[PDB]
């Protein structure tokens, strides 16, 4: 029963400071975001004067 | 050409005849176009 449970639920400790650390480290290592406008253009009236 | 003028051989224009004989004069050439008018439909196909 919990014997297992509460034994796991402690012993990995470790994955979650390693995650603690690996999330941290990716978000430092995050990329670039970029969006399209999609399938439509954009224009208008360009020369005012 | 003007006779009996103290000005004469003036340039430019003549302000009366302008037919000159001959048949006219040519003006010609190309064109490109921007414009924006009702199209075929794209919402048929909203995805690549």
């Amino acid at each position: 029963m919990a014997s297992l449970i509460y034994r796991q639920l402690l012993t990995n400790s470790y994955t979650v400071d390693l995650s603690d650390e690996i999330q941290e480290i990716g978000s430092t290592k995050s990329q670039n975001v970029t969006i399209n406008p999609g399938p439509f253009a954009q224009t208008g009236y360009a020369p005012v004067n | 050409k003007l006779t009996r003028t103290r000005l004469d051989r003036l340039y430019g224009l003549p302000a009366a005849d302008p037919n000159n004989g001959k048949e006219y004069y040519e003006i010609a050439g190309r064109f490109s176009l921007i414009s924006l008018v009702p199209s075929n439909d794209d919402y048929q196909t909203p995805i690549a």
